[PDB]
RNA sequence: CCCUAUAACUUAAUCU
RNA sequence: AGAUUAAGUUAU
């Protein structure tokens, strides 16, 4: 059957794009747009000024030290607070479990999860 | 000494004599030459000038040399000339002449020179052999780049084992810069006193200073024409391996300030690209289109293209990749991409762009599901520090760690293979070929091997020679556009890439769209750009070291519309015998035997030669792969346009070369590199492969000494290699065709993706006439950013054993029948290995699937011809094997061993 | 000699593998670099020493029983 | 699953290491490892004991006899996490079960 | 979840 | 002898 696949795929590819524009929040894309002179912008600037969430992977605590010190950072000039931490299995990791003693007994890498302020 | 306090002058410096008393000092340095009796960029030896190096107050010695000329009388007269018009800028090293008593003899001083020009630097990166390599150590430690005794760690010259390296080439930046700067204010002034003249390297020092006016001819002022076309081009590969226009991108282009902000919705640049060709290359006469959409040809777009990827190390990051807009479809807000920059080919718009529409077809949904416009913006922002690789976006909210699984123990063979005798201490045959397991930072770590990628500018006149030499490599093919009825797709029912890969395999969207869908999409890709996602892959096989491999699935959408644009030729390629690129060509029935009678064809001292490409799919520059897919495209000139052709190069670039990669549910931004998983993957390395091997040769013939030459024939060979570079700049035909007679004259090659045989010339290599190891060695370093050592490479004396290694076989002569032929073995590990290690434990029965034993059988047949005893008991353990299987499962002929005598005789 | 600790550590990875070590990410990374290394070995004594630390892991935990194999 | 188990212990038992048959012999009277046995003297070895004769049949005073190896001890816990001693030990102390014992590599 | 592209070869089952 | 389908193997 090539039609009624056809119009199977043609049914998820409809659900997938507009299960997208759903997600994201068009408060913050269109002044991002309407600012640019031919309403034509980077794609690699559009999460980077409008994502409300950030993932942050960190191998080791030394770049976490760097990077996500304290319960909020700046990164992508934006302030960010930490909303979780996950390991590499998964697993929820409280913020005082990071530690410089602590650091062999998890399983790293980590996953910050933050929100913008 | 009284000679020595005239030299000394009124600057009252201090000198010493670097040569002795009166006499003239003899060095040994690199010129760039043209006359009617030598060419060439090479090492010559120079007995022209006295040598007085300057002393401090605390007399340690200083870079100011004092270089005085003897020459004749009427050089020294034009000299003071064309010196005292040009006296006043601020460019040319201070002159001072005079006359002394040597029997009255002229003397023109130069002061405060460095003690090398610009043509050592360049030769010394272009021409780099470790182990003689003196004058890049003298000049690394002079100009304060790294300290003596950073050469005592080895490999410090490796960009792969150092990569600390790139740090001590780019302490030379601003060094080039300046260089570069002072070379426009030397134009001005002789386009302003009026002075025709050729600037070449060794005219000028690495302070900047230019000098030896022997050879420039004074006009009418306001009508000075400086030759800039060899300086500039040799100087290329220089400006990005020392990252020379790094000052740039700082606020008042000072590299004390801090970086300039740009904006972040800016993409055009288009100007700011423009004022840095004149800022920086105002005398280069070809004109320069910013945006490669303007090009006039394909050596028009490799020529622009290599100025764009010098002037895009300026601009952000961000600025590059898919340029999005907001569309309403049905009412609804969207977003897709309209366009591309591109780091090569600048800024491309889409010209089928539709604002408004109603409805979607089931084409524009397959090309808005491919587009990363709407998963980038639809996920998180990421943060990798994992990878220095740049990140785009989290399409979830959980990172995947996918692992590798060792593999599964058939442990019937094994037992039956110790039955028999093997894996005994100290045998030769042993066990080196295993599934290595990996965890689950393994994709991530390969994928962080694109760091090897650097932004790489090419000698773009030499480049323009090679196309021409390498495009005559592929004039027996037949290529063009086909329908959509015409592909043929072998295995349909594999992966379509992503988004697509979670509604079915490629079978479903070669079933669902017509052929008249498919050729409206191949249409499309004619005039817009369709940005794809490449996913990347753990792969699951046996190997012999512990590097976890990946495999890049490219996208149906792009898979489709590339198989419509090169099948044609691809087809015409693996199926042609006795040719260059030997893809398609079997090694059964005589066939091995038949491709190393062709490669040794009539080579008159012949040697064998083979060499390694280092990280070959990471480290690929994004002109030679751009140059590659414009030799490919070279056979469209009847089906398509220019500006379809333009489109279909973009496409290609969007799609393969600079896409985006979703590794682990999460969109990274390919720097370059070949994706594992084109249409077109090894016949583009092919091109990549005699693209290298013609520049050695190129290389080669060029840094030769034109002196010393015996042929008359090779010598204006080589006077007429370097007009066909740089001094024309039309495309010479009958050269090109002289050029590559000579080639398959005395360096023939049989090229299958990055592995190569060349038969070649042993006497014309010793002479320097034909590439050797070195050549090759020089070349992988300056154009591909790699150290390629000579323990992976090979050479060959005797022709009557074959290549060392060609596609993992080596090659035996061995009497069959009535003749003697050669035959290919494997490893006899690797055939052992895939015996008892194997991923699936269905393939562990035994009893079923015998086919695969009869396999690994026809694989090891010629190990029953080898000397070792050892290696031709694989093939009996397999026959033995494959016959206790075939009776204890319940046609004899599968361990007689004529079934496989058949393989490799030529009776087809 | 070496050839059997080679195949034995292939068959001692794929049943820590089936065991689920994967769900844990500090264990299976330690437990494939072991496997990686026996692999890799010119020398019998390295081998059986990583083959000794890679079987603790299998002993370790209480999913197998040693009495009843 | 366990087709696998079985031919790994039959190849387990054709190396005839001695190492591996003390540890393997150890785990089916009780003596098992808590983590990962280590190459290095540096890292702390976790071992159960489950019973008195295993005690003296694998450590006699101070030193401890495992993996073809020897562990001086440095510290024991029985089950209760009471730091005991190793003089605090002995087979009418055994009833006053199964105890850590942390060493170190000789 | 997930396993690419190209080329060659073997076996089996079908249609001429 | 040619083609179609399925399984498998090698190479890159
Ligand atoms: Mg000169
Ligand atoms: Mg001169
Ligand atoms: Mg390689
Ligand atoms: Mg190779
Ligand atoms: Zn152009
Ligand atoms: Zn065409």
């Amino acid at each position: 059957r090539s039609e009624d696949k056809r119009a199977k795929v043609t049914s998820a590819m409809q659900t997938m794009l507009f299960t997208m524009l759903r997600k994201l929040d068009n408060d913050a894309l269109n002044n991002i747009i309407n600012n640019a002179r031919d309403g034509c912008v980077p794609l690699n600037i559009i999460p980077l000024t409008t994502a409300a969430k950030l993932m942050v992977v960190i191998p080791d605590y030394n770049t976490y030290k760097n990077t996500c010190d304290g319960t909020t950072f700046t990164y992508a000039s934006a302030l960010w607070e930490i909303q979780q931490v996950v390991d590499a299995d998964s697993k929820i990791v409280q913020l005082s479990e990071i530690s410089m003693d602590n650091s062999p007994n998890l399983a790293w890498p980590l996953i910050v999860t933050a929100l913008r302020a | 000494q009284s000679f020595l306090n005239r030299v000394c002058g009124v600057s009252a410096a201090r000198l010493t004599p670097c040569g002795t008393g009166t006499s003239t000092d003899v060095v040994y340095r690199a010129f760039d030459i043209y006359n009617d009796k030598v060419a060439g960029f090479a090492k010559f030896l120079k007995t022209n000038c006295c040598r007085f190096q300057e002393k401090d107050e605390d007399d340690n010695l200083i870079d100011s040399y004092f270089v005085v000329k003897r020459h004749t009388f009427s050089n020294y007269q034009h000299e003071e000339t064309i010196y005292n018009l040009l006296k006043d800028c601020p460019a040319v090293a201070k002159h001072d002449f005079f006359k002394f008593r040597i029997d009255m003899v002229p003397h023109i001083s130069r002061q405060r020179l460095t003690k090398y020009t610009m043509a050592d630097l360049v030769y010394a990166l272009r021409h780099f052999d470790e182990g003689n390599c003196d004058t890049l150590k003298e000049i690394l430690v002079t100009y304060n780049c790294c300290d003596d005794d950073y050469f005592n760690k080895k490999d410090w010259y490796d960009f792969v084992e150092n990569p600390d390296i790139l740090r001590v080439y780019a302490n030379l930046g601003e060094r080039v810069r300046q260089a570069l700067l002072k070379t426009v204010q030397f134009c001005d002034a002789m386009r302003n006193a009026g002075i025709v003249g050729v600037l070449t390297l060794d005219n000028q020092d690495l302070n900047g200073n230019w000098y030896d006016f022997g050879d420039f001819i004074q006009t009418t002022p306001g009508s000075g024409v400086p030759v800039v076309d060899s300086y500039y081009s040799l100087l290329m590969p220089i400006l990005t391996l020392t990252r020379a226009l790094t000052a740039e991108s700082h606020v008042d282009t000072d590299l004390t300030k801090p970086y300039i902000k740009w904006d972040l919705l800016k993409y055009d640049f288009t100007e700011e690209r423009l004022k840095l060709f004149d800022r920086y290359f105002k005398y280069w006469d070809q004109t320069y289109h910013p945006n490669c959409v303007n090009c006039l040809d394909d050596r028009c777009i490799l020529h622009c293209a290599n100025f764009n990827v010098l002037f895009s190390t300026v601009f952000p990051p961000t600025s590059f990749g898919p340029l999005v807009r907001k569309i309403f479809v049905d009412g609804v807000p969207f977003v897709v991409s309209t366009g591309y920059h591109f780091r090569e080919l600048g800024v491309v718009h889409n010209q089928d762009v539709n604002l408004h529409s109603s409805r979607l077809s089931f084409k524009e949904l397959l090309v808005y599901a491919a587009d990363p416009a709407m998963h980038a913006a639809s996920g998180n922002l990421l943060l990798d520090k994992r990878t220095t690789c740049f990140s785009v976006a989290a399409l979830t909210n959980n990172v995947a760690f996918q692992t590798v699984k060792p593999g599964n123990f058939n442990k019937d063979f094994y037992d039956f293979a110790v039955s028999k005798g093997f894996f005994k201490e100290g045998s030769s045959v042993e066990l080196k070929h295993f599934f290595f397991a990996q965890d689950g930072n393994a994709a991530i770590s390969d994928y962080d091997y694109y760091r090897y990628n650097l932004p790489t500018m090419c000698d773009i006149r030499q480049l323009l020679f090679v196309v021409e030499v390498v495009d005559k490599y592929f004039d027996c093919y037949d290529g063009g556009c086909i329908n959509a009825n015409q592909v043929i797709v072998n295995n349909l029912d594999k992966s379509a890439g992503f988004p697509f890969n979670k509604w079915g395999k490629a079978r479903l969207y070669y079933d669902s769209m017509s052929y008249e869908d498919q050729d409206a999409l191949f249409a499309y890709t004619k005039r817009n750009v369709i940005p794809t996602i490449t996913q990347m892959n753990l792969k699951y096989a046996i190997s012999a070291k512990n590097r976890a491999r990946t495999v890049a699935g490219v996208s149906i959408c792009s898979t489709m519309t590339n198989r419509q644009f090169h099948q044609k030729l691809l087809k015409s390629i693996a199926a042609t015998r006795g040719a260059t690129v030997v893809i398609g060509t079997s090694k059964f029935y005589g066939g091995w035997h038949n491709m190393l009678k062709t490669v040794y064809s009539d080579v008159e001292n012949p040697h064998l030669m083979g060499w390694d490409y280092p990280k070959c799919d990471r480290a690929m520059p994004n002109m030679l792969r751009i140059m590659a897919s414009l030799v490919l495209a070279r056979k469209h000139t009847t089906c398509c346009s220019l500006s379809h052709r333009f489109y279909r190069l973009a496409n290609e670039c969007a799609q393969v070369l600079s896409e985006m990669v979703m590794c682990g549910g999460s969109l990274y931004v390919k720097p370059g590199g070949t994706s594992s998983g084109d249409a077109t993957t090894a016949y583009a390395n092919s091109v990549f492969n005699i693209c290298q091997a013609v520049t050695a040769n190129v290389n080669a013939l060029l840094s030769t000494d034109g002196n010393k030459i015996a042929d008359k024939y090779v010598r204006n060979l080589q006077h007429r290699l370097y007009e066909c570079l740089y001094r024309n700049r039309d495309v010479d035909t009958d050269f090109v065709n002289e050029f590559y007679a000579y080639l398959r004259k005395h360096f023939s090659m049989m090229i299958l993706s990055d592995d190569a045989v060349v038969c070649f010339n042993s006497t014309y290599a010793s002479q320097g006439l034909v590439a050797s190891i070195k050549n090759f060695k020089s070349v992988l370093y300056y154009q591909n950013n790699v150290f390629m050592s000579e323990a992976k490479c090979w050479t060959e004396t005797d022709l009557t054993k074959g290549p060392h290694e060609f596609c993992s076989q080596h090659t035996m002569l061995v009497k069959q029948g009535d003749d003697y032929v050669y035959l290919p073995y494997p490893d006899p590990s690797r055939i052992l290995g895939a015996g008892c290690f194997v991923d699936d434990i269905v393939k562990t029965d035994g009893t079923l699937m015998i086919e695969r034993f009869v396999s690994l059988a026809i694989d090891a047949y010629p190990l029953t011809k080898h000397p070792n005893q050892e290696y031709a008991d694989v093939f009996h353990l397999y026959l033995q094997y494959i016959r206790k299987l075939h009776d204890e499962l319940t046609t004899s002929r599968y361990w007689e061993p004529e079934f496989y005598e058949a393989m490799y005789t030529p009776h087809t | 000699k070496m050839s059997d600790v080679k195949c034995t550590s292939v068959v001692l990875l794929s049943v820590l593998q089936q065991l689920r070590v994967e769900s844990s990410s500090k264990l299976w990374a330690q437990c494939v670099q072991l496997h990686n290394d026996i692999l890799l070995a010119k020398d019998t004594t390295e081998a059986f020493e990583k083959m000794v630390s890679l079987l603790s892991v299998l002993l370790s935990m209480q999913g197998a029983v040693d009495i009843n194999k």
